[PDB]
RNA sequence: UGAUAUUGAAUGUUGGUACAGCUUGUACAGGAUAGGUAGGAGCCUUGGAAACCGGAGCGCCAGCUUUGGUGGAGGCAUCGGUGGGAUACUACCCUGGCUGUAUUGACCUUCUAACCCGCCGCCCUUAUCGGGCGGGGAGACAGUGUCAGGUGGGCAGUUUGAC
RNA sequence: UAGGCCCAGGCGACUGUUUAGCAAAAACACAGGUCUCUGCGAAGCCGUAAGGCGAAGUAUAGGGGCUGACGCCUGCCCGGUGCUGGAAGGUUAAGAGGAGCGCUUAGCGUAAGCGAAGGUGCGAAUUGAAGCCCCAGUAAACGGCGGCCGUAACUAUAACGGU
RNA sequence: CUACCCAUGUCCAGGGUGAAGUUCAGGUAACACUGAAUGGAGGCCCGAACCCACGCACGUUGAAAAGUGCGGGGAUGAGGUG
């Protein structure tokens, strides 16, 4: 699972509260499912919301 | 024997636009019959059975909170 | 449970953002209830004008050089303007207002290309997996990502004084 | 080789299951009863997700709670808590919205300070969901079924009247 | 090993009791029913194999790190076992 142009990913990291005290947590690529020609073939696969911004085709 | 007519649907302003629209919209789950169109609102209101008393209860009801109940 | 991205189109109702317009200056005062600084006398006559009321203007409505109507055929500047202006025009501008404009949002619908279908037909193929092409159903919702608020012994880490 | 029997009570209806190795039962289970959730990709459950069980089932079905054959029955209380439902109002985050105020310096400077643009901080009003505050129902839901004074035997049955 | 589940096999000497139904009769209004014959149901009865573990005694550096002896319970089933 992830994005098959910019090859964003999820990564761990902490979580506090308002006492801080941690405890391990996620975070989560805005991720899309598009029909999408790669490679001269169309294909659906992932693909983050910001690479969709500008300069893509669909 | 048809305690309500259609043409007291029509004379209570429940033909198209917006304003009846919300009319229906309101009285309809006031009445929890769901949303119709003005035929589809009488065919409800004649096999659910529901008293014309009450369906003018729930007319001047809808009209205060219009008005602001 | 909200905001925000994925996330589109057409409405309608809608609050405003500026454009465009003609506007009452009521002061207990000038014949008279004639703004703000103002150059200031020159204009108007077959704009039935000036006496004039309301219909741009306020209103217990009085009248206004603007103004559809009979109210008919000159005042103002110049005339105690009690005046906190003396006004041809108005070089510039404001309250009485809505329209078309640029709107922007928020709602209320509608639609279809997004996204979804433990629906159907055909193909890959001998396959209840999968995906490819058609049909259908829903549809900018839902699902998913980030942020926020509730609830939360369901599950964790700990405390529970001395004489 | 091969049933001691009878008369009374308590508990549990019955056959069955249970602490391998100190407890075999009155404990558990059960046929029946009742409450409640679930319109099908059902509810619930396992898994982070795919994928599954439920079920190649469809409310005469499936999950959960309490009670526990059969016969006679299951009284009163909705203030509190839980659950279900509703609207006038109050309170409440993120995000929008940014009034206004600081620091810095072109300039004026005159000696003190005032200080245009830009940058960089701080942020007013306005808006902003559930939940909570509130109201109604619900007891084979969690729960509750009193004190005083005067008045009737049997182990004072204080039954009965007044606060 | 033990707990529960899934697929496929297998084991239970012998004897009792006699449900439904059916057929006869009597019976009644036919019915209700009564009595015979047939029939062979059952988480039925008695009891070996098999499974379990209620009482007592013995053993307690045991024959055995949970047994033996004499009695006991179920034994066609919510069975036992490979
Ligand atoms: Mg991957
Ligand atoms: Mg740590
Ligand atoms: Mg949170
Ligand atoms: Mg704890
Ligand atoms: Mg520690
Ligand atoms: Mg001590
Ligand atoms: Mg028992
Ligand atoms: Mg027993
Ligand atoms: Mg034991
Ligand atoms: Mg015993
Ligand atoms: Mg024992
Ligand atoms: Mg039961
Ligand atoms: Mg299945
Ligand atoms: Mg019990
Ligand atoms: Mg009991
Ligand atoms: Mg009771
Ligand atoms: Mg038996
Ligand atoms: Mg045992
Ligand atoms: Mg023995
Ligand atoms: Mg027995």
């Amino acid at each position: 699972r992830k994005c098959v142009i910019t090859g964003k990913k999820t990564t761990a990291g902490n979580n506090r509260s308002h006492a801080m005290n941690a405890s391990k947590r996620t975070w989560g690529a805005n991720l899309q499912k598009v029909r999408i020609l790669v490679n001269g073939k169309p294909k659906k696969v992932y693909v983050s919301a910001r690479a969709l911004k500008s300069g893509k085709v669909e | 024997e048809e305690e309500i007519t259609f043409a007291e649907l029509i004379e209570a302003g429940l033909v198209g636009g917006e304003m009846a629209r919300r009319r229906r919209q309101r009285l309809g789950e006031e009445l929890k019959i769901g949303y119709a169109n003005g035929r589809q609102f009488h065919k409800r209101l004649k096999v659910f059975r529901i008293s014309r008393d009450a369906f003018y209860a729930a007319l001047a009801q809808v009209m205060r909170e219009e008005a602001g109940d």
